[PDB]
């Protein structure tokens, strides 16, 4: 009712789920499945009990190659994981019937923890998840083995690392998808400081789901940042819809048409034709043998172009099965489309710009690294407001093993725990169902 | 597709390089083994190294995107990603840096192209790279005097020419033979000596460089006189400017 | 009549500057260079003394297959090899940064209210003079209250002191003139009048801590060190208890409530405290540069002295060492302050604007941007096309993009009198250049430039900012060479054309109008030349406490 | 027979150390001191030269109404006035911090797997040696790939280099020994075996960037500069394209994935990047100190060489300049490394423990804490009571608190072989001292000591940490003098008694076992003495690029 | 006095939506009220939220 747009929603097999959904049924501000994803990411922690046990037994605590000779403690943590986890749950929960979850994984080597929502309701931010979880497991381990007052500090160092001497939990054996609040590049950025590898890990390399999780996280951050307020709101919502939610099957259908033999350039030509076909753009002026296109709805052109961009990544990087070229695709999709049409590229040049530095900082000596270590909070890739990173996630999902810093190397603990959560693993399913469910409340 | 605005020969050349239906003029013949030698990634008759097991030996997520997107052959085999890099003289080489990347992502699949002022690069799966590289080296993407295959020490795009009309090369990988009027490659692209040099043919003459070039220059066709091309660039500036403020 | 860079091109090469051919490969490699020859011999000495190989000209590729060129420092007649302009080899450049890093501006307005309202004592020009004698003893590291204190050697910290300024001429005349930055002496009449009106009756300290401490420690040391000795001097000169509750009001005033840092602190990925280059906003850098008060009839000269200031600081020392390191970024920055090339292009655009609109008289809109930036861009790129020696001199595309766009963006601000349309002109210049030569800069050069047009006039959270408030931490600018120094120049441009006394902060402008500084901020390019010739004498050396 | 401090007290004073009365007021104030005399003279020259009053002995109160004492640098026979141990006046102290600030440890283990798995090339001792020749040209700031690069002067950057170490003796042996920190030469045989077991077949670089750059810039520069020149040297020595996708894996490995900073970054109120003093944990500072590998039969000497290293760095440079400034904190630190006073108290405690329990043989519990910390506290305080000259020497209560507690804490850890019980002993010492004399330190001295006992064994989020992991950013410790360096000593104490080769990080221990360092970390107090006497020659000076 | 709706914090990680949503709503409302031009609106942003994001 604020906006009149409607979209058709599909699943990751290209089948229609629900037709004519009001655009605002996909807003982070309204859709209950996006709320649940965000509240979930805030409150979920992965605990490495095996790592804690090995750190204690060797006295290797507090960061890379650190050890304290003479402090070794041999405790059978994994052997008593059930008892420890149940004792920890008692401290983590607020009441016996709440939404606290503690689940043992890998025969007791790992635990998925979701801290109760009630603690976040009276919290400024999200750090209660790691801090409440860490202290509950430190205390449960000490209580399990009657570790003395003199030695218990070693259990603390094995769980949370060098903190508070370091600002981060340096050498910790717990992990979260979010990172500490001090590392935000700006206020409102926390939902951007989630490594692309963690997103790909949680969604098990399913390309469209990874694109969906990444886009939900990016565009939701755009509301927290205030970027999706007032004049820009509709641009961001149409971006979420068409680029990350396969709205109208536009991404899916461009990949289908270009997947066997296509290139970035062929996707572009299909998209411009489709935007023409749908009335999004039209010929404004003729130069010499060159048509200049115009649009009366920049936000909708941007969204269609954004959908084309995602599909060109999937085609180009998918054909290589190698993620590195996503930086190139993000650049030349946008460069080429501007000279093809006379209209501005995605995010009015900001994708293209992000792609220039991202290319540099993934093929040079000065920094970044492979595509999987980047994220919306990274200084190299923060500039586009939600339209670049989701392409990176899709490219890393399609990588067949060309990276040294792959999700397997950076994100193994995140994958084992966070992929268990259905809404994290298959967000495109949950978000579409919720939007259908609230569709008449808009 | 229309590719690029403009009414000069330069603008038509830019559109031709992009258009995959435009048949690049072939200027020279190079053996497969000499392509492999110039790249320098492996020795002729050395098996392709792998970075991961072949795709059919791995168990992939059920993924409709994977199903719809056909892997290049090197991807199927698990080849390394390797590169070829060219430097183009500002004294009317036929291809130029942004023209290459724009054209590569219009013509070639599975391509990672990078554009810089003194170097332009494509990285892709090794066996596929060898096929693209044949076309980059045999057609009018390449002139042996005004273009150079250089994986490092790229200086020379902006330098004066030597007395033969050849672009500077710190490592002198391409040697002009006064006796034939032909250029040989004596080193691979990273600068290591080749057992046998590779014939790259004769440099294009002045009038053919002018007809084929994609750079605008006051002594060729100036960009400021391609008023339709300039008009679109000014239009993009204005519309980006206005969209970042409001919609 | 010649273009300004013609002498320089004739000095560097045997050919006429318009010739398209030359000779390579027979120059002797590094042996053509006096400087490289000194380095080869020094590398042998070093390696033999320490037992570890070091500089060796035969590692990697052989430099000097082309001419290793001398560079004219622009506005001077000094020609040097590029190595002499590397910040490591140039004491003038190191001292320029030390003079900024070790400076803090600290009000006396709250402090004087503590004295009168909380202690109930009087403040006059005489008490202030006594206070300033005391703090000029204490600031360098010497004691005023306790017994058995051990102190800094006064000759090691000779460059540390405290001065004051005020807009009230009659008050300024009653403070001992040894301690006063005299605004009417340092500034032309109309500028003085503006600056005194901004300051009014406020009294402000300019505090410089010792270079030797700044080099041992960091930028965030400055305001702490300042506050410590302000605090001791307030205790001594105004007869407090040495450590009572009211003492704390002075501490909070000096560190927090009336402090003006040169730079603000940075976020964690580039974690740094205050008074580091990344926190210095472009408007302050333009105000630190003192060209405005001396060259006020020549707005091109003022603007390009700011460019030289910022290209060296922001590209050579900040991006080229704090944020990276190694050989670094000397010629990415020297392109903007050598061979009179930026000068030729910017004088061209100034003359164009003056003749067509009158300085500051063009409409502040996109029509002016499109006109001026396009015209100047096309002028500068034509010079590279007409003079093959020029293109071989500024051999990297990034260098050319920064130079040509700086001219275009300064010229556009010259016409509108507004920095924001100048910045729009900078980005349009990049877009035209990229299409004209089918190349622009290094791999990551135009990240900011492709975001650029859209973010010029945005008002969103981390996008919208007047150019004067932007700096090295503006998100799109945080990483790359060949922009920040030029942006400081574009921020200066509209103010130079208007004849404004300052760009963004009038206290910062007055604070560097001080003849007791080591580096001369009125002639930045002159000082760079002096340091390149090994003629600059820096502060902070340890010769007095080390063996002869 | 004599306590160890008796010689110093006899050099300071005409009275025997037991006498309770003396003469004041007739020594001539500052005129009694050669050093103060030098300073008055220099103040007058400075002020005349610059036109601004500076050092003046008639400002504030008149120093030297009592004896201005000489200090013996403990373990030496050098006596100097305290001004000569001020970090500003002592090049050995400055160079100690530069040597730490400019050092980063960077693995080659991931890099070598990029080479073999991504690029498909081989790595051997030969390729490694070629790489190390390449990086020892590049690291000081010289070029390996591009034409027309300008470079640092090799003589200005002579202290910059790259060495490697590895626990694999056969690999170590193949690499050119110019580039190898030889673990078997530098460490006694049992220590060498431990360290080689920790490192195993990993191969680690110790990178030092130039002092001149560290002084111009900051600590956070070090790992960036190192990564740039490693990346260039990998490109050159292994023949990548100069800038392909795989280059990025070397960058990430060298800046993040296999990097050991000396310090971690700090929170905003004390905003600093990596490799600043506040980020260096106590266990690393103990391992930087190389007393452990030379004095390993004397655990007191090892521990108190660590105290000296930390007291100077953390109290004089860090808390006394970076976090405050001015005259600062020389003698809060000199109390822990002068006059052999800490040494007498700590050798007493070592002998107590040795005779009652056997080193490392006391139960690790509160009964041992109460016993040893109490006995050594009463011993130290009793020396102050029996020797008025000793109390007049360490005149500030804070100084005596830190010295007695350091002895009590160190001795408690000598008994238990555990740092955490050592720390409990430190706090108990403070409480007993406060009750005995009805005073302890300066106004804010025992913030951490009153929180102390309760936080020793806490496990809560920002409270609980083994002492070896704590440092200057542990919340209770973030502000105050007279604790951090003694804490580094207590961290060392149990490991020294146990005969452990390292306290917290074996890589850090080996990285400073390097005779190409400028500062000699094997004899910290000997070096402080040489700098006090103006006999130490630092790196980083600009004399070669300045006028004669 | 401004109280930003709870539903914005329900899908936010922390609390900065309050200042950021409030700032941009007032910036845009002021610009819209007086029809401030594209060229000058960045001044309204600086007046509301200051030197951010350079600081
Ligand atoms: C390895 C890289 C990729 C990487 O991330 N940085 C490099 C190399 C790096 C090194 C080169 C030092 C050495 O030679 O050992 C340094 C000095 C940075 C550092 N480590 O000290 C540098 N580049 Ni580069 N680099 C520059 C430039 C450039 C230009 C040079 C083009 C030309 O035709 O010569 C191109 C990018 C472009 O094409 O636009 C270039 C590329 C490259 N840049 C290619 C190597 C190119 C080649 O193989 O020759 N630089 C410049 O255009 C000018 C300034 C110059 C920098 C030094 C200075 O400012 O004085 C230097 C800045
Ligand atoms: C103004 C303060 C309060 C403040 O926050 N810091 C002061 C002053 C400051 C100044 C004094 C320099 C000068 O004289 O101008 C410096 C050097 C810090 C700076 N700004 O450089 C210092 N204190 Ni204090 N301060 C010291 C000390 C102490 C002892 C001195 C006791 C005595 O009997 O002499 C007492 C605290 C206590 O009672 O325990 C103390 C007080 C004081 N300290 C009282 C003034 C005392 C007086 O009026 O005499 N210092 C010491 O205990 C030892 C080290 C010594 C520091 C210099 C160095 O370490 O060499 C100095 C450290
Ligand atoms: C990107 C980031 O690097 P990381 O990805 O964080 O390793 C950043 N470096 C840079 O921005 C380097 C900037 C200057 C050198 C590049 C030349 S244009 C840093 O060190 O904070
Ligand atoms: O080659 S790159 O553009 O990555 C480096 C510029 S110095
Ligand atoms: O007097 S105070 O204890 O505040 C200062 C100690 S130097
Ligand atoms: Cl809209
Ligand atoms: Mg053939
Ligand atoms: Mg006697
Ligand atoms: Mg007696
Ligand atoms: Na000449
Ligand atoms: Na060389
Ligand atoms: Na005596
Ligand atoms: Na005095
Ligand atoms: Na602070
Ligand atoms: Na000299
Ligand atoms: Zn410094």
């Amino acid at each position: 009712a604020k906006f009149e747009d409607k979209v058709d929603l599909y699943d990751d097999r290209g089948n229609l789920v629900e037709e004519q959904v009001p655009l605002e049924a996909l807003s982070p501000l309204r859709n209950p499945a996006i709320k649940s994803i965000v509240q979930g990411i805030k409150r979920t922690v992965a605990v490495n009990l095996e790592g804690i046990e090995n750190a204690l037994k060797t006295a290797k605590v507090g960061g890379p190659a650190c050890k304290i000779m003479g402090r070794e403690l041999d405790l059978d943590i994994v052997g008593n994981a059930e008892s420890i986890a149940a004792a920890a749950k008692e401290m983590i929960q607020v009441t016996e019937d709440d939404d606290t979850n503690v689940e043992l994984l890998g025969g007791g080597k790992r635990a998925l923890v979701q801290v109760p929502s009630a603690r976040f309701d009276v919290a400024a931010e999200y750090s209660a998840a790691p801090l409440v979880t860490a202290t509950a497991f430190v205390q449960a381990i000490i209580n399990e083995f009657d570790v003395s007052m003199y030695d218990a500090n070693m259990v603390k160092a094995a769980v949370l690392g060098r903190y508070p001497q370091s600002v981060e939990y340096m050498g910790a054996n717990i992990a979260t998808m979010l990172d500490i609040p001090q590392k935000l590049e700006g206020p409102g950025y926390a939902l951007r400081n989630i490594m692309v590898n963690h997103v790909v890990a949680a969604t098990l390399k399913n390309t469209l789901q990874a694109a969906a999780l990444s886009t939900i996280l990016e565009q939701t951050a755009m509301f927290e940042m205030g970027d999706a307020v007032g004049a820009f709101e509709r641009m961001h919502l149409l971006g979420l819809a068409y680029q990350g939610m396969n709205a109208d099957n536009l991404v899916f259908d461009l990949v289908k048409a270009n997947g066997k033999e296509g290139t970035v350039g062929s996707v572009i030509a299909d998209l411009v034709e489709r935007a023409l076909e749908d009335g999004v753009i039209k010929v404004e002026k003729e130069l010499t043998d060159y048509k200049v296109y115009g649009t009366d709805d920049l936000a909708m052109w941007n969204a269609y172009a954004a959908a084309g961009l995602m599909a060109a990544t999937m085609v180009n990087q998918g054909a290589a099965r190698a993620a590195q070229g996503v930086s190139s695709t993000l650049l030349y999709y946008n460069d080429l489309i501007e000279f093809e049409t006379g209209l501005p590229s995605v995010d009015f040049g900001k994708v293209e710009g992000t792609a220039v530095g991202f290319s540099f900082f993934s093929h040079s000596i000065y920094g970044g690294g492979g595509p999987g270590i980047f994220n919306g909070n990274h200084i190299v890739t923060r500039h586009s407001k939600g339209f670049a990173i989701p392409c990176v996630a899709a490219a890393m999902a399609l990588d067949a093993g060309t990276q040294m810093f792959s999700p397997e190397a950076t994100s193994g603990l995140i994958k084992e725990v966070f992929s268990q959560v259905d809404e994290f693993r298959e967000p495109l399913k949950y978000v579409v169902e919720a939007a259908a469910e609230i569709k008449n409340e808009i | 597709a229309q590719y690029y605005p403009g009414t000069t020969k330069v603008a038509q050349n830019r559109r031709n390089f992009c258009n995959p239906e435009y048949e690049l003029e072939k200027l020279r013949e190079i053996s497969d083994e000499d392509v492999v030698k110039i790249l320098g990634h492996r020795a002729p008759g050395e098996e392709y190294p792998s970075v991961h097991p072949p795709l059919e030996e791995m168990d992939e997520p059920e993924d409709a995107i994977r199903e719809m997107v056909e892997p290049i052959d090197g991807a199927k085999a698990g080849d390394r990603v390797r590169y070829i890099q060219f430097t183009d003289s500002m004294y009317f080489a036929p291809a130029q840096p942004y023209v290459r990347s724009r054209a590569y992502l219009c013509r070639y699949r599975g391509a990672d192209a990078g554009t810089l002022s003194g170097r332009q690069i494509i990285e892709t799966r090794e066996r596929d790279l060898e096929k693209i590289s044949k076309e980059l080296l045999e057609t009018e993407f390449f002139d042996p005097a005004r273009s150079g295959v250089r994986g490092k020490s790229v200086h020379g795009h902006s330098l004066r020419l030597d007395e033969d009309g050849m672009m500077f090369d710190m490592l002198r990988r391409q040697i002009y033979n006064k006796d034939t009027g032909r250029v040989e490659m004596v080193k691979n692209q990273i600068g290591d000596e080749l057992d046998e040099p590779v014939d790259l043919g004769e440099p294009l003459d002045e009038e053919t460089l002018m007809e084929k070039t994609t750079i605008y220059r006051v002594d060729g066709e100036a960009y400021r006189d391609d008023v339709e091309a300039v008009e679109i660039m000014q239009r993009i500036h204005v519309l980006r400017s206005q969209g970042g403020f409001n919609l | 009549a010649d273009k300004l860079f013609i002498n320089a091109l004739k000095k560097k090469f045997e050919e006429s500057p318009e010739e398209k051919k030359t000779t390579f490969y027979t120059l002797g490699g590094w042996k053509q260079s006096e400087r490289k020859t000194e380095f080869v011999n020094a590398g042998k000495e070093v390696a033999a003394k320490r037992g570890i190989p070091q500089y060796n000209p035969d590692i990697g590729t052989p430099l000097g297959q082309r001419v290793l060129m001398p560079y004219q420092v622009s506005t001077t007649d000094t020609y040097v090899e590029g190595d002499d302009l590397h910040f490591v080899n140039n004491a003038a450049m190191q001292q320029m940064w030390d003079d900024i890093r070790r400076t803090v501006i600290v009000g006396l307005n709250h402090a004087h209210a503590v004295i009168e309202k909380r202690l109930g004592k009087e403040v006059t020009p005489e008490t202030i003079t006594h206070y300033l004698e005391t703090v000029n003893h204490a600031m360098p590291g010497a004691a005023v209250v306790q017994e058995h204190m051990v102190e800094t050697h006064p000759a090691l910290v000779a460059d540390s002191y405290v001065k004051v300024f005020t807009g009230n001429d009659e008050i300024a005349d009653e403070i001992d003139p040894a301690f006063v930055i005299d605004i009417n002496k340092q500034f032309p009449e109309d500028q003085a009048e503006t600056l005194k009106a901004e300051v009014g009756d406020g009294i402000w300290q300019v505090v410089r801590i010792p270079t030797i401490v700044s080099r041992t420690c960091d930028g965030a040391t400055t305001s702490r060190w300042s506050a410590m000795q302000i605090g001791m001097s307030m205790i001594s000169a105004y007869k407090q208890a040495a450590g009572e509750a009211a003492t704390g009001d002075f501490a909070y005033a000096a560190k927090h409530a009336e402090v003006i840092h040169m730079g603000t602190y940075l976020p964690v990925r580039r974690a740094r405290g205050e008074n580091e280059p990344g926190g210095v906003p472009f408007g302050y850098l333009a105000d630190i540069c003192q060209s405005s008060r001396v060259n006020y009839e020549d707005p091109v000269r003022v603007s390009l002295d700011v460019v030289a200031t910022g290209a060296m600081l922001y590209d050579q020392i900040w991006l080229g060492s704090y944020m990276s390191g190694g050989v670094g970024f000397t010629q990415y920055a020297t392109a903007a302050y050598t061979d009179n090339i930026l000068d030729d292009f910017t004088y061209f655009g100034k003359e164009y604007v003056e003749d067509k609109y009158g300085l500051c008289e063009a409409p502040n809109n996109m029509d002016t941007v499109l006109d001026v930036a396009t015209e100047v861009t096309f002028y500068g790129l034509e010079q590279y096309e007409e003079y093959p020696a020029l293109l071989e001199d500024q051999f990297g595309g990034s260098q050319r993009a920064a130079v040509v766009a700086a001219a275009a963006g300064c010229s556009t601000a010259f016409a509108t009198g507004n920095a924001q349309t100048g910045l729009s002109g900078w980005y349009l210049s990049m877009y035209l250049h990229k299409e004209q030569h089918s190349r622009l800069g290094f791999y990551g050069y135009d990240l900011q430039d492709q975001c650029g047009a859209s973010n010029v006039f945005s008002i969103r959270g981390d996008e919208g900012l007047p150019l004067e408030l932007r700096g090295p931490n503006y998100p799109n600018y945080a990483m790359n060479v060949g922009h920040q120094g030029e942006y400081a120049g574009i921020s200066q441009a509209p103010h130079a054309a208007r004849g404004d006394a300052f760009v963004f902060n009038p206290l910062v402008k007055i604070a560097f109008a001080d003849d007791n500084l080591v580096f001369d901020f009125t002639n930045v390019r002159g000082e760079f030349a002096k340091g390149a010739l090994r003629e600059f004498e820096p502060a902070g050396e340890r010769a007095l406490i080390t063996p002869a």
